[PDB]
């Protein structure tokens, strides 16, 4: 469709691609198809992202997420106003992120 | 954006330090004629 | 028949199993192709004038 | 030894039964008595009904994942396959390469591909 | 092996032969080239010690010699005959025996063209060979015939070429490919072969006109007798311009490809970007008179043909901008083929605006015959022509030999010939806007400075074709070891961001045409079975 | 529960230890590390996630840089070197050009010739002195 694609049409035909993954590709390509879009994506993708990667049950992908992310975004101010939001599914999914992972 | 440092000062900040590098990259991509002329007898040197 | 193919196969020049150093032919093609103009420029120097 | 010449596609048996019989002293020759080989096979099969060279574009109606794969078929062990979509246009022509010992997931689609191998070499 | 390369109708193994006549005869070009820019180094009678009859005969040689056996073979019959099959997925080209005399016509147009310049003393007249400069009156002697000869040979070559590659991508397509699904190349390949057989019969007939006014006392352009040497301008130019769209349009595909492969973007608008394409094509036909803004024409047509020639300039505008637009955004890897993609994108832009300040015919009277018009050319065919032929080289060649060459060598390589070349055509244009007159031997010696800086650049750009040729000798005698032993780069398309490397060697190739999916050397019969799409 | 955790010597100092690893060893503990992410995420160790994070998506194989360790510099290296390769070729072979200049290329007839021009007001307002040579 060369139509454009409103937010919420983004968000709703995103879940639903991301709950029918069942292979690692398949989770990393529509990641991959998610991410390069022009905005970035509403914590209700990618926390359906990350327990989309839970299912496949492989851990990198679900740290990617947050480095893509950071890549993704205009500042840090956003960046820490987001990861406050994605807090206890960060805890009890046990990912790490980057920058406390590898200090550099 | 809506919250967080505004896009004017978070783009400024990216492109200001390079219009100074493309003009410099320019300056010596188009004015090394200026450059080999400085040197020579031409300009009683 | 179909010629068999490889990775030295496909071009004209035989590389790998010689008996003269490959150097010798890859550098002197170039060497007569450099080389056709300064002969071309001696006749032509030998013809009107002096070289 | 004996030869005869393959009156419709099911008699073929290599390149010495695409033959036929000659003309005639004084007619005009038709295609059916004198063309030989390849351009007779091509006649005989579009008389039949069928066309040899079988030239489609590929299903791109479902798109089907490693639980039933696109089924592709080759006489070779390998099969260029350009995809384009679960429609047929809706992202721009990927190339894959399905081979007899591997599936081809598109990257882009999503889609596989995997051979039944015809083969007989 | 005498009937895989001497008779050999097959269209991988023609293209190797018409690049190693390519680059035998690019390197006899630059060898002229050399010559030419070290004897107008500075005033007085340098190395060639007054002739300046030898000074034309080298002139025509390096001319005609590099547009018609370097980038015309290396751009259309090697990069053509050997991708336009590959792309399409047929098997191999339609009428494999007129491309293979097509090649093997090309070297006797070399070989002719050599022995043209040995005899009484020899053709000077430049590459547009005119009247009454070749008439038998003002130039006596059997050599311009052997000149132009080899352009009767060329043009017969060229052609075969045209018509085989439009048959062979009008029907020997793959099952999927529609009418407007094709690669950019296989787009530029199909316009360039009809600006070939739409142009350059009005070639060879002018030129024909002209022997047989040499030779057999007719009177098409020896004046005194009925005849005029403005038909020669007008029968000449009628292809003159047509023949550089020809070397152009190639170089606009293969850069549309590999700007398309280093970015990990597609092209911005391919069906734009080839309607402009093709509208180019069509309407560089009309413009041919902007080479005799000079000669009488009047102010009417002269007004018709600089208004022309600006709507030529708008679809070039619009393809670049489309290339700024699908570089724009992607995830740039600087490879060698990239940095000439890039190199070619500035390095043509300069030309063309300097070309639209020659095509105003108002303006056109203080540059004609001018060292400004070789700044403009030698930009826009030198750069452009030849910046793309070597990111076709950069990019297929992997492919193609299946020998992985060195990376750093093709880095210095490129940077050597960029700079090395910027600093050799700059001058150029101010030597033509000072007032310096071509294809004279050497000159009053007020601007006897930017000839020098010149010519201290020419030897820059020669060296890098040096480093090129160990460039050629090191990927083939170090292919493997350059593949095993990390020294040169093996993916063209990185992996992406979220896909991890065991996820990278499933889907290796990420292309969008045929070529790269392909092993290295290629089958000599790859598609057995047809290549289907959707 | 199954299947046991790496030992530290087996994975220690990964990025520096995967280029020269054998082939043989790295499917093992690439194996190994894929078993272990199967089990909950809390209870992989900080030694190994690092592991993970490397083998899936370091910088290396396939995500090897164009330009790497120091090959800018050597690049830039050879660029200048042949600038200057290229300089001495051409001034050596401009020593062997002709011996004698045309007449009129010293100082002293180049004053004579715009004395000339100075006498006969040409180029008034932009550059009419010719000299350039010493
Ligand atoms: C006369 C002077 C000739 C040498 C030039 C000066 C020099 O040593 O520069 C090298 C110098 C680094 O030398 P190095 O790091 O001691 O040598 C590398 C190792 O020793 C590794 O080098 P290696 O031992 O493998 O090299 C063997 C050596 C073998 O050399 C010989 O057999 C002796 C003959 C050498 C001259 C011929 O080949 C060369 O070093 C060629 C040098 C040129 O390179 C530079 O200074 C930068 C490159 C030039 C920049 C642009 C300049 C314009
Ligand atoms: C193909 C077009 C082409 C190219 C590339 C060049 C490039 C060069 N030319 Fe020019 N030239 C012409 C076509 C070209 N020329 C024409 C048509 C005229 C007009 C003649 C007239 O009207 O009388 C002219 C005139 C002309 C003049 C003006 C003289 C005059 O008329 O008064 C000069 C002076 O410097 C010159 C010398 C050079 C030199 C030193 C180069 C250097 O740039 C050469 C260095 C080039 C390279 C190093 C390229 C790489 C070479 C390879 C072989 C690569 C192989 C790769 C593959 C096969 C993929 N030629
Ligand atoms: C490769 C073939 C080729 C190409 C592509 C061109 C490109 C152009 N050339 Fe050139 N030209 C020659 C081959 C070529 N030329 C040759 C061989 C000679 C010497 C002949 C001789 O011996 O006398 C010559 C010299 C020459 C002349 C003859 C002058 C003279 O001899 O008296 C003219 C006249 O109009 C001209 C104009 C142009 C224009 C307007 C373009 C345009 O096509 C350029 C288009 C590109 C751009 C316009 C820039 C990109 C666009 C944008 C950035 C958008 C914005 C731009 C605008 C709004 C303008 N050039
Ligand atoms: C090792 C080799 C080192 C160099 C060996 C000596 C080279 C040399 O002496 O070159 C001489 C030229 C002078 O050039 P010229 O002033 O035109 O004189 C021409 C010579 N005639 C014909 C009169 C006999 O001098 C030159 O042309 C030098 C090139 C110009 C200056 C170099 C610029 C590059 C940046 C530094
Ligand atoms: C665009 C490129 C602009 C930078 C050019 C650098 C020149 C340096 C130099 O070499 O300038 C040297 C000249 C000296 O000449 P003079 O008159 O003092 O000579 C007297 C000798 N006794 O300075 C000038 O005349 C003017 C100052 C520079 C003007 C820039 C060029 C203006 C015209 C543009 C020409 C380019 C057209 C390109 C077409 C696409
Ligand atoms: C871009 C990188 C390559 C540029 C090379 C240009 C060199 C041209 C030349 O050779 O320069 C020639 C000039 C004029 O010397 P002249 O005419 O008085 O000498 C008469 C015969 N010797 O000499 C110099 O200015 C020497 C200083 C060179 C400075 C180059 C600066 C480049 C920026
Ligand atoms: C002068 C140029 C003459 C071109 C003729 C085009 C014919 C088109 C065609 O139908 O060509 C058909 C054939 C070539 O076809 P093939 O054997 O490759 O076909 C294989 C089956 N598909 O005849 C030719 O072209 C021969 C033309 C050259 C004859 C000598 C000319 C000397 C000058
Ligand atoms: C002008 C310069 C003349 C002098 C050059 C001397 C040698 C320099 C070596 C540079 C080098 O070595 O470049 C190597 C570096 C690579 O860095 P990276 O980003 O890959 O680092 C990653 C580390 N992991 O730069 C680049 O490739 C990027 C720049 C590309 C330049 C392309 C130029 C194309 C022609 C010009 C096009 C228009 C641009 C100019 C106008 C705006
Ligand atoms: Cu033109
Ligand atoms: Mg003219
Ligand atoms: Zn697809």
């Amino acid at each position: 469709a060369h139509d454009e694609e409103t937010f919420e049409e983004f968000t709703a035909r995103y879940e639903k691609e991301f709950d029918e993954a069942y292979d690692l590709f398949e989770v990393q390509r529509v990641l991959n198809n998610c991410f390069s879009y022009d905005l970035v994506p509403a914590p209700a993708v990618i926390e359906k992202a990350l327990r989309a990667a839970r299912r496949v049950n492989d851990l990198p992908t679900a740290i990617r997420v947050f480095e893509a992310l950071k890549y993704k975004v205009e500042n840090e101010d956003q960046y820490k106003a987001y990861l406050d939001e994605l807090k206890d599914v960060r805890q009890e999914l046990g990912v790490p992120l980057k920058e406390e992972l590898f200090p550099s | 954006g809506r919250i967080g440092e505004s896009w004017v000062i978070t783009e400024g900040r990216r492109l200001i330090p390079e219009i100074f590098q493309w003009s410099a990259v320019l300056s010596v991509c188009l004015g090394w004629p200026g450059a080999v002329y400085f040197f020579s007898k031409a300009r009683k040197a | 028949v179909h010629f068999k193919d490889g990775v030295y196969e496909n071009i004209p020049f035989k590389v790998k199993g010689r008996k003269t150093p490959y150097a010798l032919s890859h550098f002197g093609f170039f060497a007569i192709g450099f080389a056709v103009p300064f002969v071309a420029c001696y006749v032509q120097l030998k013809k009107s004038g002096a070289f | 030894p004996v030869v005869k010449t393959a009156q419709n596609l099911a008699e073929v048996n290599g390149p010495e039964t695409l033959i036929g019989p000659g003309a005639k002293e004084g007619t005009v020759p038709t295609d059916l008595d004198q063309e030989t080989g390849l351009a007779r096979l091509e006649l005989l099969g579009k008389l039949e009904g069928i066309d040899v060279f079988d030239t489609k574009p590929l299903d791109s109606s479902r798109k089907g994942t490693m639980k039933d794969p696109i089924i592709i078929e080759s006489y070779d062990d390998y099969r260029y396959v350009g995809c384009t979509g679960s429609p047929a246009g809706s992202h721009t022509i990927m190339w894959l390469k399905p081979t007899v010992n591997e599936v081809a997931r598109c990257w882009e689609c999503g889609s596989v591909y995997k051979l039944n191998p015809v083969g007989v070499p | 092996m005498v009937q895989r390369w001497l008779y050999s109708t097959n269209a991988k193994d023609i293209a190797v032969l018409y690049f190693m006549l390519a680059i035998f005869s690019g390197m006899a070009g630059t060898a002229m080239s050399l010559i030419i820019r070290l004897e107008l180094a500075a005033p007085g009678s340098q190395y060639l010690h007054g002739n300046s009859q030898l000074f034309n005969v080298l002139v025509v040689g390096h001319a005609v010699l590099m547009i018609f056996f370097l980038v015309m073979p290396a751009l259309i019959g090697g990069f053509g005959n050997y991708l336009l099959p590959l792309m399409i997925g047929a098997t191999d080209t339609a009428f494999p025996r007129i491309n293979n005399i097509a090649f093997w016509v090309l070297p006797m147009g070399l070989v002719c063209l050599v022995t043209s310049t040995l005899v009484e003393s020899g053709a000077g007249t430049g590459w547009t060979v005119y009247p009454p400069l070749s008439s038998i009156q003002a130039h006596s002697g059997p050599s311009v015939d052997l000149a132009i000869f080899a352009l009767h040979l060329t043009s017969i070559s060229s052609l075969l070429g045209a018509i085989n590659f439009i048959v062979t991508t009008l029907n020997m397509r793959t099952n999927g490919m529609t009418m407007h699904k094709l690669p950019l190349f296989v787009w530029s390949i199909f316009i360039t072969a009809f600006l070939l057989l739409l142009s350059l019969p009005v070639l060879s007939a002018g030129i024909t006109m002209l022997l047989l006014d040499r030779n057999f006392n007719t009177s098409f352009f020896e004046v005194s007798g009925g005849g005029d040497p403005i038909l020669y301008e007008h029968l000449f130019w009628f292809f003159g311009h047509p023949e550089v769209y020809i070397l152009i349009i190639p170089g606009f595909g293969i850069i549309s490809h590999v700007v398309s492969t280093y970015s990990k973007k597609p092209v911005f608008g391919e069906i734009s970007m080839v309607y402009a394409m093709a509208s180019i094509g069509l309407l560089g036909f009309l413009v041919w008179s902007h080479h005799m803004y000079i000669v009488g024409l009047d102010a009417d047509t002269r007004a018709y043909f600089t208004s022309a020639t600006m709507i030529i300039a708008i679809p070039t505008g619009i393809k670049i901008f489309s290339w700024l637009a699908t570089i724009h955004g992607g995830s740039i890897r600087l490879a060698t083929p990239m940095l000439y993609a890039i190199a070619f994108l500035f390095l043509f832009t300069m030309g063309g605006l300097t070309g639209v300040a020659l095509a105003n015919a108002s303006l056109d009277v203080a540059f004609h015959d001018t060292y400004y018009v070789v700044g403009h050319f030698h930009y826009v065919l030198s750069m452009g022509a030849i910046f793309s032929l070597f990111a076709g080289y950069y990019y297929w060649s992997p492919q193609i030999l299946g020998l992985n060459y060195n990376e750093k060598l093709a880095q210095i390589q490129f940077w050597l010939i960029f700079i090395g070349a910027n600093v050799i055509f700059f001058p150029m244009h101010f030597l033509g806007i000072n007032g310096m007159p071509r294809r004279i031997p050497d000159y009053p010696d007020a601007f006897a400075g930017w000839n020098y800086v010149a010519s201290i650049g020419s030897f820059i750009a020669t060296l890098s074709l040096f480093l090129f040729i160990y460039i050629l000798y090191d990927q083939l005698v170090n292919g493997l070891n350059n593949k095993v032993n990390n020294k040169s780069v093996i993916y063209n398309k990185a992996p992406d961001f979220v896909e991890s490397n065991t996820i990278f060697n499933l889907n290796t190739v990420k292309s969008s045409s045929i070529e790269f999916l392909l092993t290295s050397p290629p089958a000599v019969h790859s598609f057995n079975t047809p290549a289907v799409q959707s | 529960v199954q299947t046991k955790a790496l030992s530290k010597a087996t994975l220690t100092d990964l990025p520096e230890r995967w280029e020269n690893m054998p082939n043989l060893e790295q499917k093992e503990i690439a194996d190994n590390l894929t078993e272990r992410q199967k089990l909950p995420w809390k209870t992989l160790n900080n030694e190994e996630i690092k592991a993970a994070w490397y083998i899936s998506y370091g910088e290396w194989g396939p995500r090897r840089p164009v330009h790497g360790k120091g090959d800018v510099a050597f690049i830039t290296k050879g660029v200048f070197l042949g600038l200057g390769i290229s300089f001495g070729l051409f001034g050596l072979v401009r020593l062997l050009a002709n011996p004698e200049t045309p007449k009129t290329m010293n100082r002293e007839w180049q004053l004579k010739s715009d004395e000339y021009l100075k006498s006969k007001n040409a180029n008034p307002w932009g550059g009419y002195s010719q000299v350039q040579s010493k």
